[PDB]
């Protein structure tokens, strides 16, 4: 086990970490990379054609951070930039009216709710397709958005440095959107309300430690 | 006479000889056995404190005899039936006697000395959590018998800040 | 087994239980065989289920003593109206189809369950080599999709509740 290493100077991380992945500083205390983490009830397993243990947690890392990156902006955005303009002619009864997101989610009706259900399943299916595929050799993420060779709507075009540094600034904003949304959650639910109620009453004073007013007579 | 377990803040803490000569055999099931009481007891430690501010809320039978209802502490075995202490009984003996629902995955690849390490604070930690599960059950009779009894009141008198 | 039909994109081939392992030529063929009678089975049931609930009813469906057929309802709990000996009569044609014309009584075999009885044919030469397994396929998955949903139709009409689109 190497000594020291860029996080924990006082400690130590295994050797499987190396380098290759992007954003590797050494950070593994405990373990998890020295075990079979793909191999042992893989119903999809394929010798000789799956990847290493740590690509396998990378795509369990990548996954949870964006749906993490995803829940961050939808927790934010309907406490201070409006609900969608919906319920008009939907017969909803201000169902979009609550902004608790603790709260919305007993008032939407189903069909949203299986929708988003089977998106995500076929995406997911397109990542199992792709990875059953791509054998040992994943560039890991794929499902083929913006990027040469898949669906390009945009035409995405980058030196390999560019898209180095674009991938370190995802798996960075990977981990902070995980923090981030794990905070937003736990704080609504142990204040009953929004991000926007909770903050926007700390901002001038409350009422019965403001003073009156101004009333000096002027002119006297 | 000299393995894993053995640390500076004692030396070697047999002061009754309960071991003296006995056997290989003898003193590894006397390790095995020390072992598992540590493991029930840290859990019996962390399982003690969760439902006091969190619930699942599933009805052990159907209709009626929903968790957010029954006791905590030592009221809950009087309230939950004999068919469902029977069942989850038969389910960790499932769990023990097979292999199923176990993983050999969480062996791990540690050297020699870190494993050591670990092992003992292991070992450590499953020691103080016995006499921790031994102080919350005492305490938890002794007010169910007799209310007011040692007047600290409510469950864990530490940790003030959950009620 | 690594190749036959059934292992297609979504999962290739699919084996988590891993029954097959070690394995002749019998086990295959009666699990196909198991796999395709449970499909037929269930489209049928599915598709009398949708048109029952649908609200689409025979006028000669009426039964003895009248018993008109507005009367029917719907369902395990709606079926326990019918005469029994008219439902004797029905298992009793059911059974017999168990031991009558869906048999290899020919001696045909060109895939497990092409019975065919060597007599009613509606053109079978005539599909090219590539669509008669494009056909064997999509019969056989739009049969995994019946039995399992149909399971489900069982077991929602007893759970209770409001599923989407069905009314219930
Ligand atoms: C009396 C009429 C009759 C007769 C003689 C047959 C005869 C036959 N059927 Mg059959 N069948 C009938 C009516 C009949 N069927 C009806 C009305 C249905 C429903 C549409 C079916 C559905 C059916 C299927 C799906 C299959 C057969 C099969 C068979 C063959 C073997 C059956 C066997 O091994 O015994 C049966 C012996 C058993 C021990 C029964 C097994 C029961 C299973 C394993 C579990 C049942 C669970 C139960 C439904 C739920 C329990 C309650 C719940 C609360 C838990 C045989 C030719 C099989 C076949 O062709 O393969 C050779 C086959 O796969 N049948
Ligand atoms: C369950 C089966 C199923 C499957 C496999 C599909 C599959 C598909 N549908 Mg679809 N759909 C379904 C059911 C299904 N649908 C139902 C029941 C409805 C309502 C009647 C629809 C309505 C619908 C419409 C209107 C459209 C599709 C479209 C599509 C295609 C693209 C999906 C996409 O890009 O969204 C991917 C979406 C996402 C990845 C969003 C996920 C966002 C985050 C991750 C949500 C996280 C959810 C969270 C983890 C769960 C917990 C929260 C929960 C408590 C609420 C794809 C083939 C589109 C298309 O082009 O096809 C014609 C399209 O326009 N579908
Ligand atoms: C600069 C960032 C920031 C700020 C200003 C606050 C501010 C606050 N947090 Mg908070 N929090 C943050 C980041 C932040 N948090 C992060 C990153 C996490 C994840 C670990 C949390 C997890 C967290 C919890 C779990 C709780 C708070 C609570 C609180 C409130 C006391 C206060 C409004 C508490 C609260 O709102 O209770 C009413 C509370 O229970 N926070
Ligand atoms: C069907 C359930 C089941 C079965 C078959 C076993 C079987 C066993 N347990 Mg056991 N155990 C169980 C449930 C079960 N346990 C439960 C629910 C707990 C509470 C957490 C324990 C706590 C426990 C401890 C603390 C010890 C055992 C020990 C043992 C072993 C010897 C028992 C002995 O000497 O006589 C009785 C044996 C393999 C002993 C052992 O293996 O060490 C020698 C031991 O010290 N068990
Ligand atoms: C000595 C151990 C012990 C015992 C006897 C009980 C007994 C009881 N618990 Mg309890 N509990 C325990 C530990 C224990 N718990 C721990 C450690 C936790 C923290 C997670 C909890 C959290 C908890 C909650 C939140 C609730 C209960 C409740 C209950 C009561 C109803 C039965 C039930 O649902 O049990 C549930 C027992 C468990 C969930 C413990 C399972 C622990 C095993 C070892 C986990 C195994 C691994 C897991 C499957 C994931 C594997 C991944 C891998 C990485 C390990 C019953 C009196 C319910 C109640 O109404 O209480 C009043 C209730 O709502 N317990
Ligand atoms: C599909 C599987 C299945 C089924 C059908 C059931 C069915 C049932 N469970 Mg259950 N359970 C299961 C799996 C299952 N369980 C699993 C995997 C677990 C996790 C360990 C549990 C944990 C569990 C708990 C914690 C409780 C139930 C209870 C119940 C009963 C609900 C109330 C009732 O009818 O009281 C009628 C009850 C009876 C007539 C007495 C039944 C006695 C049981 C069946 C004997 C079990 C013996 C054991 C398995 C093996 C012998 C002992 C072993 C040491 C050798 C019902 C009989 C509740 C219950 O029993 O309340 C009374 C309850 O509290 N279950
Ligand atoms: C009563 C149920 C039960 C019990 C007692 C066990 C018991 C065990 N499981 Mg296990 N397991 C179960 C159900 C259960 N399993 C189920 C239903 C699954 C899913 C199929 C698994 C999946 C599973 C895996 C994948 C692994 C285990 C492992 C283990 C062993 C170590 C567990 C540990 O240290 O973490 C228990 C830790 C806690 C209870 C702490 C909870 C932390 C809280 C929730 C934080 C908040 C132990 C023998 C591991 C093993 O054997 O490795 C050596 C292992 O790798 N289990
Ligand atoms: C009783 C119904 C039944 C039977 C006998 C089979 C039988 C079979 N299926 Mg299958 N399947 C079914 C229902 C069934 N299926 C349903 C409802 C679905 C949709 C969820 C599927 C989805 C499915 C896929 C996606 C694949 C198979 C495949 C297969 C074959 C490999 C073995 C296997 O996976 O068995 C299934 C497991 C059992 C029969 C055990 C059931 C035991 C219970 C306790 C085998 C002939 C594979 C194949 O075609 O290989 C070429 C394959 O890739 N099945
Ligand atoms: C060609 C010969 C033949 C003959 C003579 C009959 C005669 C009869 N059938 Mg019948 N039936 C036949 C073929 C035949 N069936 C076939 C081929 C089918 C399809 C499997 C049915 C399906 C069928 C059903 C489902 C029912 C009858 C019923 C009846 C009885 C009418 C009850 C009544 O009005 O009482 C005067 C009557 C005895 C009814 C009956 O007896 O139950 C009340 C009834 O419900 N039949
Ligand atoms: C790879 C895979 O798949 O999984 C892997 C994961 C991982 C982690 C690698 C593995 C592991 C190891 C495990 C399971 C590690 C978990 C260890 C654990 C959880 C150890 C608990 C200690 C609790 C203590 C000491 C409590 C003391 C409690 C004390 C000292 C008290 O005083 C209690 C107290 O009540 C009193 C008496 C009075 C009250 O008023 C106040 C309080 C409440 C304070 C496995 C097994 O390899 C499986």
């Amino acid at each position: 086990w190497n000594e020291a290493p860029r996080a924990l100077p006082f400690g130590s991380a295994p050797p499987t970490l190396d380098g290759s992945l992007v954003g590797d500083v050494g950070f593994d205390p405990i373990g998890f990379s020295t075990a079979p983490f793909a191999s042992f009830n893989n119903p999809i397993y394929q010798e000789g054609n799956f990847m290493t243990d740590v690509q396998w947690l990378r795509e369990a890392e990548l996954t949870h951070g964006r749906i993490a990156q995803l829940a961050v902006v939808g927790f934010i955005w309907p406490a201070l930039f409006g609900t969608f303009p919906g319920n008009e002619n939907f017969g909803g009864a201000d169902a979009y009216s609550y902004v608790n997101p603790l709260e919305a989610i007993n008032h939407i009706p189903s069909l949203a709710i299986y929708q988003i259900v089977g998106g995500m399943a076929w995406v997911e299916y397109q990542r199992v397709q792709r990875i059953k595929e791509q054998g040992k050799d994943r560039i890991s993420g794929d499902i083929g958005l913006a990027y040469p060779g898949g669906w390009n709507p945009f035409n995405i075009n980058y030196s390999p440095e560019e898209y180095a540094e674009k991938q370190l600034q995802e798996i960075k904003h990977c981990r902070l959107a995980m923090l981030g949304a794990f905070g937003l959650f736990f704080q609504a639910l142990n204040s009953g309300e929004d991000i926007v109620s909770q903050l926007s009453p700390a901002f001038a004073a409350p009422e019965y430690a403001a003073k009156a007013g101004y009333f000096l007579p002027q002119g006297i | 006479e000299n393995e894993i377990g053995v640390l500076p803040p004692t030396g070697f803490f047999d002061p009754a000889g309960l071991s003296d000569g006995i056997s290989q055999e003898k003193f590894d099931s006397y390790r095995l056995a020390e072992l598992k009481h540590g493991r029930a007891a840290m859990l019996a430690v962390l399982g003690y404190v969760a439902p006091e501010t969190y619930r699942f809320g599933y009805d052990l039978i159907p209709g009626e005899l929903s968790t957010n209802d029954i006791p905590n502490g030592v009221a809950a075995i009087k309230a939950i039936p004999f068919g469902g202490w029977a069942q989850m009984i038969a389910f960790v003996g499932c769990v023990e006697t097979y292999g199923w629902f176990t993983s050999p995955t969480g062996v791990l690849d540690l050297p020699d000395d870190i494993l050591a390490k670990r092992q003992t604070a292991e070992l450590q930690h499953g020691r103080l959590a016995m006499l921790a599960f031994l102080e919350l059950i005492r305490h938890d009779s002794q007010n169910l018998a007799q209310p007011g009894f040692d007047g600290l009141d409510n469950l864990i008198t530490g940790l003030p800040f959950l009620y | 087994f690594e190749n036959e039909l059934g292992a297609q994109p979504p999962l290739g081939f699919f084996d988590p239980l891993g029954m097959l392992d070690e394995a002749g030529q019998a086990r295959f063929d009666r699990l196909r065989y198991v796999e395709l009678k449970h499909g037929r089975i269930c489209q049928l049931a599915f598709l009398g289920n949708i048109i029952t609930r649908a609200g689409i009813h025979l006028p000669g469906a009426i039964s003895l003593d009248g018993t008109k057929f507005s009367d029917i309802g719907n369902g395990w709990a709606g079926s326990f109206e019918v005469p029994k000996d008219g439902a004797l009569q029905i298992l009793f044609f059911v059974g017999f189809l168990e031991l009558f014309v869906m048999k290899d009584v020919t001696g045909e075999g060109e895939f497990v369950g092409d019975f065919r009885n060597g007599a009613l044919d509606f053109g079978w030469d005539s599909f090219s080599e590539e669509t008669k397994l494009q056909k064997r396929a999509i019969e056989l998955n739009n049969g995994r999709a019946a039995m399992m949903g149909i399971l489900g139709l069982m077991v929602h009409e007893q759970l209770g509740g409001e599923l989407p689109i069905v009314g219930q």
